[PDB]
RNA sequence: GAAACUCUGAUGGAGGACCGUACGGGUUAUUGAUGUGCAAAUCAUUUUUCUGAUGUAGGUAAAGGUGCGAAAGACUCAUCG
RNA sequence: UAUUACAGAUCCUAAUUGAAGUAGCGAUUAUCCAGGCUUGUAUCCUGGGGGCUGAUGAGGAGUAGGGUUUCUGGACAACUUAAACAGAUCCAGAGUUAGUCGAUCCUAAUCUCAAUAAUGGGAGAAAGGGAGUACAGUUGAUAUUCUGUAACUGACAACAGUUCGCGGCAACGCAUACUAUUUUUCUCCGCCAAUCUUAUACCGUUGGUAGGGAUCUCUUUCCUACAUGACAGUACUAAUACCCAGGGAAACUGGUCAUCAGGCGAACUGCGGCGUUCUGCUGGCAAAACAUAGCUGUUAUGUCAAUGGCUAUUGGAUUGGUCCAUGAAGCGAAAAAUAGUUUACUGGUCACUCGUACCGAUAACCGCAUCAGGUCUUCUAGGUAAGUAGCCUAUGGCCAUUGAGGCAUGAUAGUUCAGGGAAUUCGGCCAAUUAGAGCUGUAACUUCGGGAUAAAGCUUGGCUCUGAUGAAAAUCAGAACCGAUUGUUACGCGGAGAGCCCAACUGUUUAAUAAAAACGUAGUGUCGCGCUGUGGUAGUAUAGCCAGUGAACGCGACAUGAAUC
RNA sequence: AUCAUGACAGGUUAAUCUUUGAAUGCAAAUUGCGCUAAACUCGAUCGAGAAGCAUGGGUGUGACAGUACUACA
């Protein structure tokens, strides 16, 4: 960046609206406890190699 | 052992021609069937090459990049073919050419291009006309029946003497070897390793082995002096 | 005061299209100007020389110019400079009046065997 | 912007049906320029207050003026 | 010499995202070292067992080939 | 000065000339500091080079009994007889 | 019937001790006082001191890379070697606007298919080529992208009005088509050195007016401000290049910083021709912008006049030197010639696609990390000075860094040490001395170029003047007088000489214990081969690749390693 | 939504079937660069979308090339 191209800027994209904590009503529902998020992420920690 | 640099040189990944700013392949025009007048429009130098090249046009205007003997100039008329007469400059087949004169650019087979006889300062001289094959004296001693037909441009090859000077600074050969091909310096094969060449290893530098080795000798062991039917200082003959 | 300026453009390197001049602007602001590539313009063929009543500006921009400016008025007007095309109406006369005069020479050398 | 010197040469450039406004403006020396707009340029008119009371007359009347 | 300090100038991507396997395809070689795109059939060995059943058939959707088993089940039971 | 030429001063700006800058290229010495490091090769002072056989960027070529090597068995992703 | 009994395998996996409230909390300028917000701040913000960075800056901006780190609001379980209301952390929302900047289009090194009824097609550069944009304003984050104002370029349409080729002896000028072929030009090109000159910055002599700072005394003072974009025009001043008309040159003349130019036509004259730069005057343009003064959004005045640079950088002009080195291509554009077909020229609509935030090391990149490492480039102020050195300071950015108290010993980085002066030590390792400039003065030996800054002496400040050279506000020389004999004052700057060994020399080398005498080199020599060949490579396709866009003054294979004998 | 005009996390079959991939209009680290008789569908004769267009080989159909063979001129 800048100059990224289409199909690189789709990928940063998706992979900012999946860095998101997990919704309340998914424990409300199923009713089971510790599940994360996997495709959470830190910017500065990890890099994502795409 | 290793593959050897002798060896490496075919592989041709870095041992190419630095043929980029080379302006084109020097040779005659094409045969064709008397007599062609062609003003020469310029001469320029091209890189590796130490002879000038002239460019002719034979008017469209048919281009040929032809290798230059010396006392050539721009707007002579140059003439290809039998019955042009004889200067400094005309492109004759070896049937009219006198015996006893320097000639340049000579062709092997006829409408070929130009094969003996190119580099700077150079000559085939003319022996004597059999009868097909006019023989003629290549630069290094050697004699060569090559038929009279084919062509060969009158006197010797402009910009001689250049070795007459010598270069006193590595640096003058690193500019010489950047036009032509990677191909220096040169390491030793005693300096190296005995894995890297053969003549290397051992305590103390030296070659132990003959150093003089036979044609029927393979890639890898063809180093040094190759079938060498005489050595040493070459004291008369 | 600071007089530093910024390039505008997003390419960093000092190239020979990306080069700048300091102007000020009506604001008292000092800006980075893009400096337009020079042209050598028209030489000619033979010698090799600057013809003269053409401007060194882009061929591209030559065209939305007038057909006047774009050349000279004589034959050969762009490509030859004036004493080289006196030159060549010399030598392309006196080469064919050598051929008219020779096709006369041969009419009226072969004329002697009759008489 | 070009600029135009003589007075009759504005006004062929007025009654081009191109034009959509003239701008009278003060400046220095107590002169006025009459900035008519054109599609492509801004032809300015400089003028002396001799021939200025003129000049206004001059200019068609469809045209719209805006003074400053 | 030959650690942190000669890591600094390492900016340049040797592999990019490739098309067919969308994971490490060459730039300079072109060619996509996990699956071989752009080569027709697709690349797996024999002494890659294990990694090979993680892309092949079963790993994704399977979206025409679940409906074709369905059917077997039916036929004979 | 008989001549062939050669004395003085200026002009000129040649050279893989010299001294010497850097967030340049190298890495000599203190066998200094550090050695539970800031660092899986660093820091300070000193030293070498600085229009070139120069440095450097991107693209591109060469692949494992091969490659490449101004040659140390060097280097080929902290890995190399 | 068996996956059947554990203390050991530097055993495997999982958890946990002592050491231990110990080692240690580094590196980076420096903090202090009063307020604000709070249960709670040296730390978050405000104000005022004292400091630092000191134009290759922790300044303003970009490639590559990162990918939301950008912005506003709320939050402190954790993290940011203590603290924390702060944060590049956490949570919730929001943000990247283009016909003109890039990509797209062209090819380069290079790669890959196809045909051989062929003579190619495609890929390949966000630093090469490449048509066209500027100012002012606005947001919490976007701007050459939005708004206002002024340009410009291309393509596709009809339509209105002009026009059916002339001027100059000449250089050339002025209003003229289209298709094709060929030819030429622009695009278009190495490095180094010198002179001249716009623009920008800076320093200057002359004044001036606006505001602010300073004041025991002195200072008609000190600081800030004094500005005009792309674009379009046509005056005469005056340049150098080149060409034209007349002119017709040795008593050779003209000319540069320098080489030089001329009967293949010099000086010289034309209110010559033409290209590129220049000065002035406008348009754009004061309506904007900025600074004062006053009124509640806007009204007043003002942004002026003169003229140098011995200073620097940039653009350009005029030239020279250097090479066994001669320093891209293609798309595209125009011109000309030769055919043929002809009337032409000037003056509404639309402009697709994708990138656009922020960092760019100083905590946003690569090193497992907010790592004293590493990584390409841009704009570059004043003084001192030869200076893009070191040292100090405006603009801009900052206090990055746990606090409170002690000060013996020791480690480490530093100044200084009576008398002696290498006695220390494997060894003058280390440090000290020397040093800049001006004027003297310079040996043996030498490949006559060097050695040489050889060595060895002297002078250097402050203040008041005088003279020379320039145009010139600069720089150089000389003399008085003065006091702690001292002065390249800090900052920065060689200790030197005399033998011997090795390698001639500039250069290269074991990334991370070896920079050397090793490697390299020029120079010298030997061997092979005249293309159906020679030295390689390559592998089943009778594939074609490297030297070879080549030809013995060459290509390949070795050995010695400048010169002298 | 309830004795049905039939709830939905049920199970089939058929539609619809984004950008890709053998990937196939030519390419590709690019949302790059094309082409088309009618019909289709909006759009008011003429634009656009929709849908077409790959290579190789088979059978048929057509066209071109040849001083290849042969007859009649």
């Amino acid at each position: 960046a800048a100059h990224k191209t289409l199909r690189t800027k789709r990928i940063l994209c998706k992979a900012m609206k999946v860095n998101r904590p997990m919704p309340q009503f998914i424990r409300q529902m199923t009713g089971v406890r510790h599940i994360r998020n996997p495709l959470t992420r830190h910017w500065r920690r990890r890099k994502m190699n795409i | 052992g290793h593959i050897v640099r002798a060896q490496r040189r075919g592989n041709g990944s870095v041992f190419q021609a630095h043929t980029h700013h080379r302006v084109g392949p020097a040779k005659f025009r094409a045969l064709d069937a008397s007599v062609i007048s062609g003003m020469v429009k310029e001469i320029i130098h091209d890189p590796g090459r130490g002879a000038p090249l002239a460019k002719l046009i034979y008017k469209g205007f048919d281009s040929a990049l032809v290798i230059a003997p010396e006392g050539i100039h721009t707007g002579q008329f140059i003439k290809c073919g039998a019955q042009a007469d004889l200067h400094i400059g005309n492109i004759l087949p070896l049937a009219q050419i006198p015996e006893g004169t320097e000639i340049c650019n000579v062709e092997h087979r006829p409408g070929d291009g130009g094969r003996y006889g190119r580099c700077s300062g150079d000559s085939c001289r003319v022996i004597g006309h059999t009868e097909n094959y006019t023989r003629i004296q290549l630069p290094s001693g050697r004699k060569a029946l090559v038929s009279n037909i084919c062509r060969a441009t009158l006197g010797i090859v402009a910009g001689g003497g250049r070795p007459e000077k010598p270069l006193l600074k590595a640096g003058n050969v690193h500019y010489k070897y950047k036009a032509k091909r990677h191909t220096w310096p040169v390491v030793c094969g005693i300096k190296m390793n005995p894995v890297d060449h053969r003549h290397g290893g051992g305590s103390h530098q030296h070659m132990g082995a003959p150093g003089t080795v036979a044609r029927s000798a393979r890639p890898g062991q063809k180093l040094g002096l190759i079938a060498s039917r005489r050595t040493g200082r070459r004291r008369g003959t | 005061v600071d007089n530093r300026y910024t390039l505008r453009r997003s390419l960093g390197f000092h190239t020979i299209r990306n080069r700048v001049a300091p102007v000020r602007t009506p604001g008292n602001k000092l800006v980075a100007h893009y400096i337009a590539k020079r042209q050598n313009g028209p030489h000619c063929a033979e010698t090799g020389k600057r013809i003269n009543g053409i401007k060194c500006v882009k061929t591209c921009e030559l065209r939305r110019m007038k057909k006047n400016q774009r050349t000279v008025s004589r034959p050969y007007g762009g490509v030859y400079c004036g004493s080289v095309v006196k030159d060549r109406i010399i030598n392309a006369f006196m080469e064919e009046e050598a051929r008219a005069a020779q096709e006369r020479k041969m009419a009226n050398e072969q004329k002697k065997k009759g008489k | 912007p070009k600029q135009v010197t003589t007075p009759k040469e504005f006004l062929a450039l007025a009654a081009r049906s191109d034009a959509k406004w003239v701008k009278v403006k003060k400046a220095s020396d107590d002169n006025t320029k009459f900035k008519l707009r054109t599609t492509k340029y801004l032809y300015t008119l400089s003028v002396k207050p001799k021939f200025v009371e003129l000049v206004q007359n001059s200019i068609p009347e469809s045209l719209e003026v805006i003074v400053l | 010499g030959a650690g942190t300090p000669s890591f600094g100038p390492r900016h340049n991507k040797t592999h990019t995202i490739c098309r067919r396997c969308g994971n490490c395809f060459h730039i300079q070689k072109s060619k996509c070292a996990k699956c071989g795109y752009p080569d027709a059939t697709m690349r797996h060995y024999d002494w890659e067992k294990k990694a090979h059943r993680k892309r092949a058939q079963g790993s994704g959707e399977m979206r025409h080939l679940k409906v074709t088993f369905a059917k077997l089940q039916r036929a004979y039971a």
